[PDB]
């Protein structure tokens, strides 16, 4: 009956990890540090719909800053302001979470409301082991998973 | 207890930490991160699973280095993984101005109402460091 759907959803959530629901790096919309916030780039940014865009330097796995769409409401597209100005001025925090982190803990990290996007990194391994960037995860993703489980209502 | 230490002079700070045990990466489980300019941007890759921070700043350093220390402390203060945690702010054994640090770091207005402690410490003063760490552990117990 209904309790069956409840238990199934709870099991699906408990088993699910952030790695399962994250968007892998190949699908993530990003932007390089060398970019300039001219008229064309703002069209490309405003069309993707993402509110927060990771900003990398050199490689897509080397994330150095975050870009907020609300920060692009006051900019004029003719001055051709470089991205470095906005990034260095705002300097938003960068959230890093491991791939093995579970839905509940990662969800607890968002509860403060100080952040909405984290970067999923893996403990990779010869050669000296390192952190490997897999993708990005958002509060929206975990909430979409929870409502997709149809537990509530 | 997992703690993180970030500060200028990353090898200098790891030497100050080695003085307690009788760098440029992952090192009471205190992980000391490097203080080089390039590694400061990648600092945030290690903050997960921390219960407190030990921020070290060279008060005797040049004005620009002090500016970098103030900016780094401000970035650490508002990080979601570190904002809810208590962390202690500590420099050299002998120095040629805690009030100046409070006024210029703007830690009175912003750093208000949370379990944060700015305490003096010197490499030649072991007992003062012990008392500062005792206060930090007392905050960690909350």
């Amino acid at each position: 009956k209904e309790e069956l759907n409840i238990i199934q959803g709870a099991l699906e959530l408990r088993t699910k990890t952030v790695e399962d629901v994250m968007t892998p790096l190949r699908d993530c919309f990003m932007i390089t540090g060398e970019a300039i916030l001219d008229f064309n780039t703002m069209s490309e940014i405003m069309e993707s719909g993402y509110t927060r865009i990771p900003v990398f330097e050199g490689e897509r796995s080397n994330i150095v800053d975050l870009l907020f769409v609300k920060d692009l409401a006051f900019v004029d597209p003719d001055d051709c302001t470089p991205l470095k100005t906005i990034t260095k001025f705002y300097n938003h925090p960068l959230h890093f979470v491991f791939n093995d982190t579970k839905l509940d803990a990662m969800l607890e990290e968002f509860k403060k409301g100080k952040s909405h996007l984290a970067i999923v990194q893996r403990v990779n391994n010869e050669g000296d082991p390192f952190y490997e960037v897999l993708g990005i995860v958002t509060l929206e993703d975990v909430i979409e998973e929870i409502i997709k489980s149809e537990i509530l209502d | 207890y997992d703690l993180v230490c970030i500060g200028l002079t990353g090898s200098g700070k790891t030497s100050l930490l080695s003085k307690l045990c009788s760098t440029t990466g992952f090192s009471l489980n205190v992980k000391e991160l490097g203080g080089a300019d390039n590694i400061r941007k990648y600092w945030s890759r290690y903050y997960q699973g921390s219960q407190g921070v030990i921020f070290v700043l060279d008060s005797a350093s040049s004005e620009d280095d002090l500016e970098a220390a103030r900016n780094e402390l401000h970035s650490a203060l508002q990080h979601p993984q570190l904002c809810t945690l208590p962390f202690l702010i500590l420099n050299h054994q002998d120095k040629p101005s805690v009030q100046e640090i409070k006024k210029y770091f703007e830690l009175e207005p912003l750093a208000r109402g949370k379990r944060w402690i700015l305490q003096p410490c010197s490499l030649d003063d072991m007992d003062a460091l012990k008392d500062s760490f005792s206060q930090l552990i007392n905050l960690l117990e909350e």
